């Protein structure tokens, strides 16, 4: 095993879910509209989805599908987004998928959470529905930040290993080749059509010297249900951006040549669930995820 | 082990002397020992059937509450069979216990509502620092009860805070009339 | 020959319980005293508490606390039940303060500490014992509290409230008296405000040979504060003996109390591997939400209402109460029952409330979401009564 990887096998996921929680689920049934608002409503990313029909929790619906939707239906900011508007969870899954193949990954509470690291990785997403077997019931909603921050504590714990002493690019970790990248003038659809090809979580914002000046991610996006922009698209992320309410610090970066555990700090410090690596002339060298660590520690 | 099983002889009388007889002892006078209108021993006996009768202020009488048999001779005593199921407290409350509803049918004052029910876990705003699925602790009295919004856009939201072990769940569904 | 159970010597009667009477008994070898109850089996058969008696075993069995009076032994026989429980030789705290008097404010303090203590921990097992009054709190030989006779008490379940009227008058919180219902914490909490107090005063704070007169003034939450208490415990009394429930004292409430707080031991309340993960987990315009569905119309308008769109949805039902009803559907897909209870309240003199609460499943691992179920079963009907 490895020091870290014993841990995550001795953990039930019940040990992860929280004291009291809340939990939104929707109808497939339900104007897919509606859902995306609710989400916003409700202050949550993703949501599972029932059937009435088939009396099953069949998938779950997040905020990347919201930005299939938006790109797919988009024609201009003069005509509504009629698919948007008419369409219900199902009938856009119908669409979506012409494949009968994806099931809905879940797992019980009462595996580990080595299982459950494994599963996010293999299925390459970031929410997993907790869901016990006997009540049918689903618990919780687990996610990549919240096994991180786990871990953080009781990597503090155990005795430091030689790992977090070795810089970045002896490590090899996370993504150095093929970075999915948008100007500061680029429109949200451009950005929207990059998230759909790359399946990336967010976009470094550069400049025309290449330095990062800014970040877009898919979180941003769901800004544009909150204030029901979504209509227009032809503005730039710039312009997007404003719209965050926190008044915003320089784009979080790391280096290559810094410690695995300076960055475990850094990311879990500020709940970012990304960092980007640059040169000293801010040129964007990377991305450094939490998938790409936790895929690090469930492995290495 | 077995067969030592505690029995209680209860005589509900006045008298200034009254002994119990039995085969168990055989037949010989064991006095009782008094509280008020009880007279009182407490005997270990083996399991299977035991014969007892009273002798209280010289005269051989039997528990008339208590079962009796008669003799082709013509003796009335008390009979008493012990019980293994008599010994251990929970069989014994079983036993005890034992001395179709649900087809539907055609077919006072309401109770007032209480108040724990008006505390409403999602109305309750919490901190901005901390994550937004998050919820403060629910009365027990509150759980597995229906909330609901008044109907909007056609579409219906009912919620429920449910328990899991130590930890609880309110969950929200989402669905059109 | 002596009346000798569980090796132990039968004795004096100490008093009568609801069942039977409890004695002293002497063990025949050390001399070690204990106190025996006596339920009688064909008296517990008459008022059938059977049931009843068998948790109130089973919960007093796992009790482990300094001030709760201890269960060692059950002993069963044909005709008896035997209780074997610990025994405090300095008898009822009501003696006490009949003799003594009023206690000064540092020995009320102790001993108000030890009992809530004691009450705290019933209440985290999820048992109410609805009979607090000094007359059930007894004292051992170094003056250690000792809450006893848990006969009128009852376990708190999810989404339950209790209207059984309980225990004396004058320790009965306004709820109580008033026959409404009630969750039970927050009974135990009023009745240690009156046992608090009569550490304090020597006195009760409420009474009164007339009947009427006693139970308007429970119901007012008016009693005198004498001039020698000190402003900081009345405030204590006057949160504990809150007339609303939603405004009265909970156990976090006193426990932050300043009063409270002094001179308190580290032993008296509880604040490996499952402490720690826990730790971890505590480290780590909007909607208006309403509780079930509301009819200015009329109760048995609205009763017979339900039960038509009952049938309507091929729902069956059981009529328990003219207000409360319970409910079972057969889901067609899963071919399973799912049980909910319809219990209609008022909420004032004009409105009234129908209320859905989900019952548990018996069942083993099964298809389907029992939340999402109940949900739609409630959605049904709910569009109908709508
Ligand atoms: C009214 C009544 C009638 C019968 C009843 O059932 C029983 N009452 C019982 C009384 C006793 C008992 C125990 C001990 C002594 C005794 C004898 C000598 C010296 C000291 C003693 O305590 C006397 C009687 C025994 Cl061993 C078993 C008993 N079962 C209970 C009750 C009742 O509910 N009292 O509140
Ligand atoms: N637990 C899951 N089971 C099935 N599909 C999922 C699950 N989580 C996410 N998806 C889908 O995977 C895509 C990526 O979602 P995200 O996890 O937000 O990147 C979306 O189209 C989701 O509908
Ligand atoms: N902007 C990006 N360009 C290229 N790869 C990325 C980018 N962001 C994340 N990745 C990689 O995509 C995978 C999933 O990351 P995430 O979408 O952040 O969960 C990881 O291997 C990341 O290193
Ligand atoms: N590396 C970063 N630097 C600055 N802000 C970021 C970074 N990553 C994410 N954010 C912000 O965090 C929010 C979304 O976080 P997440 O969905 O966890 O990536 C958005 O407001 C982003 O602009």
């Amino acid at each position: 095993n490895s020091v870290y990887t014993s841990f995550m096998k001795s953990h039930r996921c019940y040990d992860l879910i929280p004291t009291s929680s809340k939990l939104v689920v929707f109808d497939t049934s339900l104007q897919v509209k509606k859902a995306f608002f609710a989400l916003v409503t409700n202050g949550v990313r993703a949501a599972p989805l029932w059937d009435s029909k088939k009396q099953s929790f069949v998938g779950m619906l997040t905020i990347t599908d919201f930005i299939n939707i938006l790109h797919r239906y988009y024609k201009s900011a003069l005509v509504q987004i009629y698919e948007l508007e008419e369409h219900k969870i199902e009938t856009w899954r119908e669409v979506y998928l012409q494949d009968s193949f994806k099931p809905l990954v879940c797992i019980s509470p009462n595996a580990s959470l080595f299982d459950a690291v494994s599963s996010l990785i293999r299925n390459k997403i970031h929410r997993l529905p907790v869901i016990d077997p006997e009540s049918g019931n689903t618990l919780y909603i687990l996610t990549h930040k919240r096994i991180l921050k786990f871990l953080k504590l009781f990597i503090t714990e155990f005795p430091k290993p030689e790992f977090m002493s070795k810089s970045l690019e002896e490590l090899q970790i996370g993504t150095y080749a093929n970075i999915a990248m948008v100007r500061t003038t680029t429109p949200v659809y451009v950005a929207l059509g990059i998230f759909v090809q790359h399946r990336v979580s967010a976009l470094p914002v550069v400049d025309e010297k290449g330095r990062v000046v800014d970040i877009y991610s898919k979180f941003d996006v769901i800004n544009l249900a909150a204030e029901k922009t979504y209509n227009n698209l032809d503005v730039s992320v710039t312009k997007a951006l404003q719209h965050r309410s926190h008044y915003f610090e320089g784009v979080l970066k790391c280096y290559l040549h810094e410690t695995l555990e300076t960055i475990i700090n850094r990311l879990v410090e500020a709940e970012v669930h990304r960092l980007v690596v640059v040169d000293e002339n801010d040129v964007v060298k990377g991305i450094v995820s939490l998938s790409d660590i936790l895929q690090a520690l469930v492995l290495t | 082990p077995a067969q030592a099983r505690p029995t209680v002889f209860r005589w509900t009388g006045g008298g200034k002397e009254v002994y119990l007889s039995g085969s168990f002892n055989n037949w010989s006078k064991l006095p009782l020992t008094r509280d008020h209108n009880n007279f009182v021993a407490i005997l270990d006996l083996p399991e299977g059937e035991h014969q007892y009768k009273f002798f209280v202020d010289g005269q051989w009488t039997h528990d008339p509450s208590e079962p009796i048999v008669t003799s082709q001779l013509g003796t009335v005593n008390n009979i008493i069979q012990v019980k293994k199921t008599d010994f251990e407290v929970f069989d014994a409350l079983m036993v005890d216990s034992q001395k179709h509803q649900e087809p539907y049918v055609c077919k006072r004052a309401p109770p007032i509502l209480p108040p724990h029910l008006l505390q409403v876990i999602l109305n309750k705003d919490t901190g901005i620092s901390c994550d937004p699925a998050l919820l403060p602790e629910p009365n027990h009295v509150m759980l597995n009860h229906l909330y609901a919004l008044s109907i909007k856009d056609g579409v219906m939201v009912l919620s429920a805070t449910h328990r899991y072990k130590k930890k609880y769940v309110t969950t929200l569904l989402y669905k059109p009339i | 020959g002596s009346v000798k159970i569980g090796h132990y010597i039968l004795g004096d009667t100490l008093g009568v319980g609801t069942f039977g009477k409890v004695k002293v008994g002497k063990h025949e070898l050390t001399g070690h005293k204990v106190a025996v109850k006596i339920l009688n089996r064909q008296k517990i058969r008459s008022l059938d508490v059977v049931g009843k008696i068998r948790r109130e075993i089973q919960n007093l069995k796992l009790f482990r606390h300094p001030h709760i009076i201890k269960l060692y032994q059950v002993i069963s026989t044909p005709s008896d039940i035997f209780m074997v429980m610990e025994y405090v030789s300095g008898g009822e705290l009501f003696d006490y303060i009949c003799k003594n008097g009023r206690l000064d404010e540092k020995e009320s303090r102790r001993l108000f500490q030890q009992i809530l203590s004691g009450v705290d921990y019933c209440h985290r097992h999820m048992v109410v014992h609805r009979d607090l009054k000094p007359e059930n709190v007894l004292l051992d030989a170094h003056m250690n509290a000792k809450i006893a006779d848990f006969g009128l008490s009852n376990m708190m379940s999810d989404g339950e409230f209790l209207r059984t009227s309980c225990g004396s008058p004058n320790y009965a919180a306004p709820e109580v008296i008033s026959g409404r219902l009630y969750a039970g914490p927050e009974v135990d909490i009023w009745s240690s405000g009156v046992i608090l107090y009569a550490l304090l005063c020597g006195t009760l704070p409420f009474d009164d040979d007339h009947v009427p007169t006693l139970f308007k003034k429970i119901c007012d939450g008016i009693f005198y504060t004498p001039q020698y208490l000190n402003p900081s415990v009345i405030s204590l009394l006057k949160h504990m003996l809150q007339v609303d429930p939603m405004k009265r004292a909970t156990i976090k409430d006193i426990r932050e109390h300043e009063w409270f707080k002094q001179d308190l031991p580290k032993y008296l309340f509880p604040e490996i591997d499952n402490r720690r993960i826990m730790n971890e987990a505590k480290d780590f315009r909007k909607a208006k939400w309403h509780l079930g569905i509301r009819s200015q119309s009329r109760p048995n308008d609205i009763m017979a209402e339900v039960c038509r769109a009952i049938k309507q949805l091929d729902y069956e039902w059981k009529v328990v109460n003219p207000y409360y009803l319970r409910v079972r559907r057969k889901n067609p897909v899963t071919s399973t029952y799912s049980k909910m209870s319809l219990q209609l309240y008022q909420v004032d003199s004009r409105t009234y409330l129908l209320d859905f609460r989900s019952i548990d499943d018996e069942l083993t691992p099964r298809p389907g979401s029992h939340t999402i179920e109940f949900f739609e079963m409630c959605a049904n009907l709910i569009k109908i009564l709508a």
